[PDB]
């Protein structure tokens, strides 16, 4: 049943360890720039993430470029483009006359520009920027809910236990299985 | 005299008709082009016949409309058409009241450039523009049909009103203050619509076939089949097998866009050529990124935490009422069970001794903000705080955002 | 009670 | 016996359920009084209980069921609806 | 009853208000499925609260009539903390946290007469050794 008596030796035993046998900023940024990834809706412009999310967090772009693993857009021809969609369009009755403020307003009606020039452009100042992305956030609570783990495989919780190769959770046999052939990344 | 004309400006889709119509127009604002080149304009999407790979380009890039050009497009397309649109026609702009929309947190350059084109481009007498949840509280001013459920069981507007604005690009949390949002409480939670297609687009992507490039399929299917726990994670998960639903694959010789059955339910048998993908699992945990979006991995805080944040940022004395005032609109709101699940996990949350009551309106959740703006848009209100043409003019262009409409008046 | 009267001095859709 | 005492805890977590629910304090209610005998006194107890605090209660109650009456009077017509004032809410959460 | 999700004993004001550890009020914060109401309670609470071992996260039971603290067990919500662990995870309780009820119960006069004679209460080594003596009848 129990041994009541226990043979120890004084260099090796001792109770603070018992043994038999046989986030970072680097792991956030990673996080946030998959979820930004995640968040583009046409797959051609998925390589175009590292810039506006070098715009938006500020960190370099070299860096997320190289430390983190992932996984212009207005030309003549899109005039041409607009062209061909006039087509669609009716009644439409034009006139125009030249001013310094129609001037102006040409300027901003043949912008094509970018969102990225214009958070990067000096026009927006420090607190505007502050409260129009980063106020914004959460700042005090951080988690108010209990946090839960699923199964990487299939999101089950019955039963969960870590793989021995890279920590990521898993569930049952065939998950082991699925885990280890296609989803283990460290191997 | 003219009914004024009310647009609500979406990242995506644009509600708009005259102020005297019941129910408003829809146009999905977006040129879109297919694998060969040929181009699609706003409403054409749904014509599209090879569904498969076709990209979406939006003048909102991240919520801000900084593309002007296909902007002005869709505006021509949505307004002067009237063959389409039950022949509503805007002739020429010039005197006809204009109210409108846009996000909560505009650029103050951005929102210039919005004010100089929308008034001199096209020259209207008046406007009014500011986010939905401006026009929220005027839901005192009308007999609406809005149902409402409490969290503790099973002068033409409200002083104090909470509005939730889950939309395509991201959901917000704007208390609104006699009017005026308390614009230091304003909190934007980053999960949307959006990032609901795309996390299934991956979802599906693992456990099915690649369907990472078929973006319209993966949003008719998140429209027709997808659900919040009734009442928790784990409750769902248990009967996954129960509510499990199969969605019929597309069949370009029978039908361009797919449709679900419900196993369970007698039904038509399908054709032996026709693909089918079962869904168990991502029916529910998918909307679940909403309240853990440690799920998908994500470290951003969910909405309960999201909502706690702006209560504690507001007045003491206010956020009770708040609290108990709480709205919801938006597209992502007519999912099943995210009212009554919200509900729930605040009240679990808040002292005992307050209550919260959350109401969402019935029926396509997207059309109530068009819906309480023009009932708005015909009271004394829109009246008084309408800028006239020649009173912007008499301005310079910063000053109608910065002081009529823009967030930095009152910032 | 003093809050009641802070909060009364907001703006009320006006300027 | 020790491979009885997975059988015991499994009986003992059957009956505790329903014993536990609706069961009536026997000794909150002093109908148990064979333990008195060895730590407490005669003239002690009789002090106890002639100096009861029972007055003082009531006059409490009655004090703040007075001050209520007149802030119901104050108040008016209380109701429970959903609340669009300060002084309103604030009135009913005293209240309650 | 609910989950604890505070527990902030605090001390007195001076150090000369009481003798030796000088433990005033502490403050709980417990849940419902309707709210949290945050209670104070005696040092004697607290000590009870340290008896039935009581974290954060676990669902307890306070009774006001008798100033008892029982440990239902720990909540679902940290049911997925650790992936192998000895708790009875309960779920969080309904209804409001203070709720006040009236029990009736049917007993014999024979019952308390048995309470009386045989009372189960003393933790001494006495009392045990007395408990796991057979009850024999007596006059
Ligand atoms: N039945 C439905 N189930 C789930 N999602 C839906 C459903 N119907 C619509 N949606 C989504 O709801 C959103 C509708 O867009 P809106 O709420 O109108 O946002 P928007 O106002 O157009 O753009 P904003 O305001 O700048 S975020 C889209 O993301 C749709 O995919
Ligand atoms: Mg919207
Ligand atoms: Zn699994
Ligand atoms: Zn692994």
């Amino acid at each position: 049943m129990k041994a009541l008596v226990e043979e120890i030796d004084k260099k090796t035993y001792n109770p603070d360890i018992y043994f038999t046998s046989l986030y970072t900023q680097q792991e956030i940024l990673q996080s946030d720039r998959r979820f930004m990834e995640l968040n583009t809706e046409n797959f051609s412009d998925l390589p175009n993430v590292p810039t506006l999310l070098s715009d938006l967090t500020g960190v370099p772009r070299d860096r997320i470029e190289s430390t983190t693993k992932p996984i212009w857009v207005l030309k003549p021809e899109t005039l041409r483009e607009i062209q061909l969609s006039y087509k669609s369009t009716k009644l439409p009755k034009p006139k125009r006359k030249n001013t310094n403020r129609i001037v102006a307003l040409k300027k901003v009606l043949s912008s094509k520009r970018n969102l990225h020039s214009f958070l990067d452009s000096a026009l927006l100042n420090l607190m505007d920027k502050n409260v129009i992305y980063h106020n914004v956030y959460n700042k005090r609570y951080f988690k108010v809910l209990p946090l839960i783990t699923t199964c990487s495989i299939c999101g089950g919780y019955d039963s969960i236990s870590s793989c021995v190769n890279c920590g990521n959770k898993i569930c049952s046999v065939s998950c082991f299985k699925l885990h280890n052939e296609t989803r283990c990344r460290n191997r | 005299e003219t009914p004024p004309i009310v647009i609500d400006n979406g990242s995506y889709e644009i509600k708009f008709g005259p102020s005297t119509n019941k129910k408003p127009f829809r146009a999905l604002n977006a040129l879109a082009k297919d694998k060969f080149g040929t181009s699609y304009l706003s409403n054409h999407i749904k014509n599209i016949k090879d569904i498969s790979s076709i990209t979406f380009r939006r003048p909102h890039e991240l919520g801000q409309l900084t593309l002007w050009e296909l902007e002005s497009c869709i505006w021509d397309y949505c307004l002067f058409n009237p063959s389409e649109f039950d022949g509503f026609d805007l002739k020429e702009g010039k005197g006809h009241h204009l109210v409108a929309s846009e996000s909560c947190m505009t650029l103050p350059e951005l929102s210039k450039h919005a004010d100089q084109v929308i008034f001199e481009e096209y020259e209207f007498d008046s406007l009014f523009k500011s986010p939905v949840a401006v026009f929220v509280p005027f839901t005192k001013s009308y007999k609406g049909e809005m149902r409402t459920i409490s969290g503790k069981d099973e002068s033409d507007y409200h002083d104090f009103q909470l509005v939730i604005d889950s939309g395509f690009n991201c959901t917000w949390i704007i208390p609104v203050l006699k009017g005026i949002p308390y614009y230091k409480a304003v909190k934007k939670l980053d999960i949307g619509g959006r990032f609901l297609t795309g996390l299934l687009k991956e979802t599906l992507s693992f456990r099915h076939y690649n369907m990472m490039d078929e973006t319209i399929l993966v949003n008719n299917i998140k429209e027709q089949c997808l659900f919040v726990s009734p009442v928790s994670y784990f409750d769902s998960f248990k009967t996954k097998d129960k509510h499990a639903l199969e969605y019929v694959l597309p069949d370009f010789q029978t039908s361009f866009l797919g449709y679900v059955r419900n196993p369970r339910k007698e039904n038509v048998p399908l054709p032996e050529d026709a693909q089918i993908i079962t869904l168990t699992d991502e029916l529910f945990t998918i909307p679940e990124t909403f309240f853990h979006p440690e799920i998908s991995q994500i470290t951003k805080p969910g909405i309960v935490e999201a909502i706690l944040e702006s209560l504690s940022m507001l007045p003491e004395i206010v956020r009770p009422l708040m609290v108990g005032n709480i709205v919801c609109t938006g597209g992502n709101f007519n999912l099943p069970n995210f009212a009554q699940r919200l509900a729930a996990e605040l009240q679990r949350q808040l002292p005992t001794d307050w209550t919260c009551h959350v109401s969402v309106p019935e029926g396509d959740c997207a059309l109530f903000g068009w819906e309480v703006m023009s009932q708005f848009a015909k009271t004394d209100s829109y009246r008084k705080a309408r800028v006239t043409r020649e009173e912007y003019y008499e301005h310079g262009p910063d000053w109608c955002t910065k002081h009529r409409f823009g967030y930095q008046n009152w910032i | 009670s003093l809050d009641l009267s802070a909060l009364a001095n907001f703006p009320s859709f006006g300027e | 016996a020790s491979d009885y005492k997975d059988v015991e805890r499994t009986l003992l977590k059957l009956f505790k359920k329903n014993n536990q629910v609706n069961r009536v304090d026997l000794d909150f209610l002093n109908l148990v009084f064979t333990l008195n005998d060895k730590d407490l006194t005669s003239y002690h107890a009789e002090e106890i209980s002639k100096l009861t605090c029972v007055k003082n209660f009531v006059e409490e109650v009655n004090k703040l069921r007075e001050t209520n009456k007149q802030l119901q009077e104050e108040f008016g017509e209380a109701s429970f609806l959903n609340f669009q004032d300060a002084n309103q809410y604030f009135k009913y959460s005293n209240k309650q | 009853e609910g989950e604890v999700t505070e527990l902030t004993p605090e001390d007195a004001e001076n150090p000369l208000g009481g003798y030796g550890k000088t433990i005033s009020h502490v403050i709980v914060g417990l849940k419902s499925a309707k709210g949290t109401k945050t209670l104070r309670l005696d040092p004697t609470i607290y000590e009870s609260i340290q008896r039935e071992k009581v974290s954060i996260g676990d669902v307890i039971y306070i009774e006001a009539n008798t100033g008892a603290v029982k440990r239902v067990g720990r909540s679902d919500a940290y049911a997925t903390e650790f992936d192998l662990e000895t708790e009875e995870y309960v779920p969080l309780p309904k209804g409001e946290v203070h709720k006040k009820k009236e029990i009736v119960q049917d007993v014999t006069l024979h019952d308390l007469d048995v309470a009386n004679a045989r009372p189960q209460g003393g933790q001494d080594v006495i009392s045990m050794m007395g408990q796991l003596l057979k009850p024999k009848k007596t006059e």
